[PDB]
């Protein structure tokens, strides 16, 4: 379902695409996988830890 | 006030000074490491991989 | 919103309180960023005292854990709303689902050992947009108590204060609201008597050289904690009953 | 972990990669060859080193 | 050696555009694009709005009876109210609206270096019949990300408690993207092309951003 | 809204072959792109001169073996490589390896021509056996722009031009008083001996700055 999905977005299946370093500019070796995580901040905040 | 020349004096009490880092769990003796401080911009301590 | 979900999230939404859902369906008559009103459709109304359904939307107060509450209206003016629907979002919901943070675009590789053991290497793009930014609530308090040797006062007149500390203090001595603060900045003005300080021998020569005239009073000021900084969103003043109030309060 | 997948990866030999069996005078215009897009990072090759 | 030259030049939407740099040796179509999008990425001239004064407001966290939009998100909505000048390094603009609607970003006060490239950018919207919002939007000029929080070190009487300063955005450029693709002039044995397809918010010309671009990258070499 | 200029601090270099030069203060993010364009650069398209090809008089093959020399012909082809040559306005010389002997064919034993330079008489080419050990050759050179494999002649010895050996750029943080965080880009460079590497620097990015010259304008 999810590569199918994939192929309606124009997307690899892999899930793997090409990625490039922002430093060199040069091609990074391997697919690497890119999408979107859902994240959350807990708050441990560092300062008030601090 | 944090006078913009106290920042060198601090660099200057600090070079030679070791600080002591310590974990929580300590179990063996290297559970406390001596390292040379390295001032740094924010709230986080930073400390070498390889410990 | 997450992107990616599972379906309760909008049940959690709801059933918690954090939101304001509708009462009765009908159509909007105001939306505003305090109130929300509502013209209620005649099946669903009681035939007694016509009816309009308004809601009073919490606004920017504090939560238990010190962060911020508050509502958003996600409705807009003159639309259908449908009994049991969301009228506002609260805090960490999006259009009447649950969104505990952010979704984002994420790469699984090494980079220069900055992502060493569990450790996250953050764009700068992110904390430029200033989604996983947070905002958080504090209730500082200020308490003028009795001593032996004296009642304490909130006035505004502190010994040993530039012009510049007691600026951002009324002359009752509480800061306005408003006014963005740092550490060190002095909230409210209170100072309780210590008499006759019983100084030394050099410090008396020094007071004999500059004339200075050694206060009997002490500076017990509120101040914003060392680090912490924002802005002052209210402030409340409580008496005792039978005690004049103050100019501010 | 991070660094010794690094250094697993970097010494390790494919079947067939860019720059096999070729020649090189020493470690210098090895890496010269690698960092150039020439020679692949992990191919068979004769080196002379001291 | 022969020494590269742009090309044409194509305009695709009032937000993007792909430039292109012809005459490119071995290898430099990378040594060129990769910098290029270094420093066109990050520093790059840019307008935007610093400090803004509103009609009855103390702070952002509070409401304005009349609009439905908290104080805090229509601060917000004016950081991405993107504009340009011409003889100012500060120009302070001047809003005014009431009545049932939207206000969006044409509703402000026209001024002689102003240049408002997106008129229907939302402000944020009016609920009451009379309700009206009184704003001196103060937009600056200069270089890429400077937080409120930094802004005060200066300080020095910002006494107005009804100044709110916000984040600096400035920076014309959203995305840069360089290809290399073999380009065949005529007569030559081998050739590439550098195409770079950047993205902007409308207010820095292509031909300009990759000019001042390549400028600093110069600049840099004034070591020798 | 005015720009951060750095210029080189320290050079810190050991011996002569070898560069160490520190530059600072940068820009945030410049180092990197400085480091590494340059580097790019330096590597993989330089001016130098160095062997295309050698005819073996001995036999007609990289595999074989000569008499008087335990080197096989491919190890020889190694020490060709590494053979330092900076040529004048001759674009193409050819030279001749004539020794023989019980002693080691140093560099010092090929012959002398006009436009030809040895930076290293010392250089080791081939041992030599006992006795008579016949040897003597060819050896002829090229320019490129680049670095040209062995195999990329097409239509056989490795062409080593750019003098660079190796090219590496450290970026560490930067200290000026009351701004924050800045890049101190420390490039370290080897060469062939031809170009020293600090004029190597200067140009290497002489001609970044040629491929610039169409675009800019203002501080000049």
């Amino acid at each position: 379902e999810i590569k199918e999905l994939l192929k309606l977005g124009d997307l690899p299946t892999s899930g793997q695409i090409r990625l490039y370093d922002g430093r060199t500019g040069e091609q990074f070796e391997r697919p690497v996988t890119v999408g979107y995580m859902y994240m959350l901040k807990l708050n441990h905040l560092v300062d008030d830890k601090m | 006030r944090e006078e913009a020349v106290v920042w060198d004096i601090l660099d200057e009490v600090i070079r030679e000074h070791p600080v002591l880092l310590n974990r929580a769990p300590t179990l063996h003796r290297l559970g406390i490491q001596a390292f040379e401080p390295v001032l740094i911009e924010g709230k986080a301590i930073q400390l070498h991989p390889l410990v | 919103k997450p992107l990616v979900g599972t379906g309760m999230e909008r049940a959690v939404a709801v059933d918690s309180g954090v939101t304001a859902v509708a009462k009765r369906g009908g159509v909007v008559q105001y939306v505003d960023a305090s109130r929300i009103v509502i013209k209620v459709n005649e099946d669903e109304m009681y035939p007694g005292e016509a009816g309009i359904d308004i809601y009073n939307l919490t606004k920017y107060t504090r939560s238990n854990q010190n962060t911020c509450i508050n509502q958003m209206p996600c409705v807009s003016l003159g639309e259908p709303v449908e009994r049991g629907d969301v009228l506002a979002d609260g805090p960490s919901t999006d259009l009447g689902e649950l969104a505990l943070g952010q979704n984002m675009r994420v790469a699984f590789m090494p980079w220069n050992g900055y992502n060493f053991e569990d450790s996250i290497l953050v764009s700068e793009r992110v904390v430029q947009e200033d989604r996983f930014t947070t905002i958080h609530i504090q209730e500082l308090a200020c308490v003028s108590r009795d001593t032996k040797l004296g009642p304490e006062e909130i006035t505004a007149d502190i010994p040993n204060v530039g012009e510049a500390a007691l600026s951002k203090l009324d002359e009752s001595g509480i800061v306005y609201i408003g006014a963005e603060v740092t550490g060190g900045d002095i909230l409210v003005g209170k100072v309780t008597p210590k008499g006759e300080t019983q100084l030394t021998p050099e410090e008396k020569l020094l007071r004999a050289i500059f004339g200075e005239k050694a206060s009997d009073v002490k500076d017990s000021s509120l101040r914003v904690p060392n680090g912490v900084s924002g802005t002052v969103i209210d402030v409340q003043v409580f008496t005792r009953d039978g005690v004049e109030k103050d100019k501010r309060a | 972990q991070d660094v010794v997948l690094g250094l697993y990866y970097m010494t390790r030999d494919c079947v067939n990669a860019k720059g096999e069996g070729m020649v090189l005078t020493g470690p210098k215009e090895a890496e010269r060859l690698y960092r150039s897009g020439l020679a692949s990072l992990h191919a068979r090759v004769k080196v002379r080193i001291t | 050696f022969l020494k590269p030259r742009l090309v044409d030049i194509e305009q695709v939407s009032s937000t993007h555009a792909k430039v292109t740099l012809e005459p490119l040796e071995r290898g430099f179509g990378h040594t060129l694009g990769n910098a290029l999008r270094r420093i066109l990425l990050s520093s790059m001239p840019g307008c935007a709005v610093t400090e803004v004064e509103i009609d009855g407001v103390l702070h952002e966290y509070s409401t304005k009876e009349g609009v439905q939009e908290d104080i805090l998100e229509i601060l917000l909505n004016l950081k991405g109210l993107a504009v340009r000048v011409q003889g100012k390094d500060e120009v302070i603009l001047t809003l005014n609206k009431s009545g049932i609607g939207p206000v969006t970003a044409a509703d402000i006060t026209h001024d002689g270096d102003v240049e408002i490239v997106k008129p229907q950018h939302v402000i944020c919207h009016l609920t009451d019949e009379n309700a009206s919002i009184s704003m001196r939007i103060k937009v600056q000029r200069g270089r890429g990300y400077v937080p409120a929080s930094t802004r005060i070190h200066s300080e020095e009487d910002e006494r107005p408690i009804g100044r709110l300063l916000v984040d600096a955005c400035y920076s014309p450029v959203e995305r840069i993207a360089y290809n290399v693709e073999a380009a065949r002039v005529e007569q030559r044995t081998d050739l590439d092309k550098l195409v770079i397809e950047m993205e902007t918010n409308g207010t820095i010309d292509p031909e300009e951003a990759i000019r001042r671009a390549a400028t600093i990258l110069a600049e840099q070499l004034e070591a020798f």
